[PDB]
RNA sequence: CCCCACUAUGCUUAGCCCUAAACCUCAACAGUUAAUCAACAAAACUGCUCGCCAGAACACUACGAGCCACAGCUUAAAACUCAAA
RNA sequence: AAGUGUACUGAGUGCACUUGGAC
């Protein structure tokens, strides 16, 4: 008929959604190294996901993984291993 | 041969441009107060950006200026609003002056 | 199904630490687990003092066991390594690579508050 | 080098000293600063009782005890005994929440010691105890 | 009236440790804020927080302004707290008693 | 049964104690073991908590939106650019 | 009412009692947004089914009955009174 | 602060619950 009549698509200017900075890694109670970077230096207390940027399902899992590991005895309880201070911060906080 | 509207719409320059996010366009200023420069691009509103400390006195009437437009229309849903309330003015960043 | 058992064995020397790991082995193998492979991560200090048999460590070796064992097996690995003497902390888990990798396409747009509010005439 | 707020490790080559002694050798302050009280112990790193003081034994009476004043002569009483045990630095860890909090440093100082690091130790209890009812008045 | 007294004292305490840390808010915590005393109002309608004032008349309106500000939070910190089951609002008094006293010694050295 | 002085350790810097414990008290407060020390002085019955829970978050949020709607509608307040009209 | 100490009790086991503002005070299922509607509350409705109410108080009461194993719960009235509630 | 249930005491208290209250 009329070949200017708009077409019914999905939105190819939709920008794909912002992957947390986990989605699609696995996250694991033994990678002390990892956990730490989403606890309290000072305190180890687990940080929201208000502070950690991170989907619900990860922060459960990261929530999950801190527990168990502090159980099992990979991680202290009570504080960021001092091992793991270097690591690159990936918490939005402003201590200082 | 005159052509539809759907054809004006289709082959217009702003629907050409996709989505107004960071794109680079050449706005004209048109009304200034001061230090605040109310600058029309061709869209349905204007920003009204501020006099650059420098070159300032070269922001004048008319002169022709790049824009970097962050949204055409600024809008927004406050609690419990039943529709977006607008501020009946674009985003944009002013990157200087055209020549 | 596929487990895997987290060890803290108390830091010690080569032969201590080779004897203990058969017993547990053997230990698994009687409890009818097909020890699928063995682990070392190694001696380290312990994160905080646990004790243990009427003893405290602060230093132990770290250790996965993973194996296959029928479900009924695990009390019966529990009760073994609690009362095993060289293993300052023993631990079993669903292994887990046996769940699986949900894919998620990344973080969902969020709304306004699901009708935190009300929405009549107010 | 860039000054750092975290301790030092132990068992680890710092390069920080004081007088020659290490950090985890050096005498530790407990304070306890409670709501009706503030108690206040130098005890070397073998935790040997160095120093003690009190607001009780600097004499403040009952509601006197919970002032600034007492717990800087409180401090200045544990700081002289320190001094005359051969106390110069001093490791300052701090539970509870008393008033005196700060003015026990303050009197520790002007005693005459050097705190070296400022450290917290307060009994928070993940779930234990049940703690008493409110009052009311 | 004693229990009014009593009330007083409490809530005198409960102000001073709330404003001993960040609680409120850390722009408040910067301003190292001293409570002169607390009265309640006899019907207990009110609870005037006198604070001692500094000689900096701008430092002085900025921590008026702030302590205003936050007063609503620190009612419902105590109310939260339980150090009293009802709080009336919290109004904040400058203090300046001890100007006299001050400007005394300083005219008789 | 923790390494002691690693938690809530702060050093002091040059001797400015009064800056550390500063500095101390804002890490306590921003973890929020201060809220829950002073929280747990007393026993808050199951359904208080809850409420205050609930009463936070709503007001959290409301103040949240109200920021957000201010700030989106400051920029209207420059001078008006038609006076005389 | 505040402070101190302490008991039932809060806890485990094995049995009982069956009441809460047991509340999202908004029954289940299906459906709709077409023309808004006492008021407030959680926008308004349609179909379909079950349960429940027929002024207030007497009355979470009495009698009987069931559970009890005797001090209690469930079921639940009547008379008299009023033009209110 | 109010109230529901429940129990002791002689209107309060104890435990849980609701906002049919305030922040
Ligand atoms: S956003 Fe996809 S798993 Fe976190
Ligand atoms: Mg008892």
């Amino acid at each position: 008929s009329n070949e200017d009549l708009p077409i019914s698509m999905e939105n190819p200017y939709k920008e794909p959604l912002k992957k947390c900075i986990l989605c699609g890694k696995h996250v694991d109670y033994k990678n002390v190294q990892l956990l730490s970077q989403f606890v309290s230096p000072f305190t180890g207390c687990i940080y929201g996901r208000h502070i950690t940027g991170l989907c619900g399902k990860k922060q459960k899992e990261i929530t999950k993984a801190i527990k168990r590991a502090q159980i099992m005895g990979f991680m202290p309880v009570t504080y960021k291993d001092p091992a793991y201070l270097k690591d690159p911060k990936v918490c939005n906080i402003r201590y200082r | 041969n005159v052509e539809s509207f759907a054809s004006m719409l289709r082959h217009s320059p702003l629907t050409q441009m996709g989505p107004a996010k960071d794109k680079l366009v050449i706005g004209r200023i048109f009304h200034i107060v001061e230090n605040d420069l109310y600058i029309d691009f061709g869209g349905k509103f204007h920003c009204v950006c501020r006099r650059p400390e420098v070159d300032g006195e070269k922001y004048q009437k008319g002169t022709r200026v790049r824009l970097r437009l962050l949204d055409l229309e600024l809008t927004s849903r406050f609690l419990g609003a039943t529709t977006d309330t607008t501020v009946l003015e674009a985003n944009a960043v002013l990157l200087g002056i055209q020549e | 199904p596929r487990y895997e058992l987290a060890l803290i064995l108390k830091a010690m020397q080569r032969p201590e630490t080779a004897a203990t790991l058969k017993r547990t082995i053997e230990a698994l193998m009687d409890r009818g687990a097909i020890v699928r492979d063995l682990e070392n991560l190694g001696e380290r200090a312990l994160p905080y003092r646990i004790s243990a048999h009427s003893q405290q460590h602060n230093r132990g070796g770290y250790f996965l066991v993973d194996f296959y064992a029928p479900t009924a097996a695990v009390e019966s690995m529990v009760e073994h390594l609690s009362r095993d003497i060289d293993v300052i902390r023993g631990n079993i888990v669903k292994h887990p690579l046996t769940q699986e990798l949900k894919e998620c396409e990344g973080i969902v747009p969020v709304p306004l508050a699901e009708k935190l509010y009300s929405t009549k005439k107010r | 080098t860039k000054f750092s707020i975290y301790p030092p490790i132990p068992g680890e080559e710092s390069s920080l000293r004081w007088a020659g002694k290490k950090f985890e050798e050096i005498p530790i302050a407990h304070i306890k600063a409670s709501h009706n009280n503030t108690q206040i112990q130098v005890v070397s790193a073998s935790n040997e009782p160095l120093a003690f003081a009190s607001c009780g034994t600097e004499g403040f009476r009952n509601a006197k005890k919970g002032t600034g004043i007492a717990a800087q002569t409180a401090g200045i009483a544990a700081a002289a005994r320190a001094k005359q045990k051969g106390v110069i630095h001093i490791r300052v860890v701090v539970k509870g929440l008393g008033p005196g909090r700060l003015s026990a440093m303050h009197g520790l100082i002007m005693g005459g010691l050097e705190v070296i690091s400022i450290t917290d130790n307060t009994p928070i209890p993940h779930n234990g105890c049940r703690p008493r009812k409110a009052r009311k008045l | 009236h004693a229990r009014l007294r009593a009330l007083n004292g409490l809530l005198y305490k409960a102000l001073t440790d709330l404003l001993c840390t960040p609680e409120v808010s850390q722009e408040l915590y910067d301003l190292n804020v001293e409570l002169s005393k607390v009265s309640l109002t006899p019907d207990f309608s009110a609870c005037r927080a006198y604070w001692k004032t500094t000689l900096s008349a701008e430092q002085n309106a900025h921590m008026e302004a702030v302590l205003q500000r936050s007063a609503a939070h620190m009612r419902h910190l105590l109310m939260s707290q339980q150090t009293l089951r009802n709080v009336p609002p919290i109004v904040f008094v400058q203090d300046k008693g001890n100007a006299a006293l001050a400007e005394l010694d300083q005219l008789l050295a | 049964k923790h390494l002691k002085f690693i938690a809530r350790t702060v050093m002091v810097q040059e001797g400015n104690v009064e800056s550390a414990y500063r500095t101390l008290n804002r890490i306590l407060t921003m973890d929020g073991l201060i809220e829950d020390i002073k929280h747990r002085r007393y026993y808050e019955k199951p359904c208080r908590r809850r409420q205050r829970e609930s009463y936070e978050r709503c007001r959290r949020i409301y103040n949240m939106e109200m920021a957000r709607k201010i700030n989106f509608l400051m920029r209207k307040n420059r001078a008006d650019p038609w006076q005389g009209c």
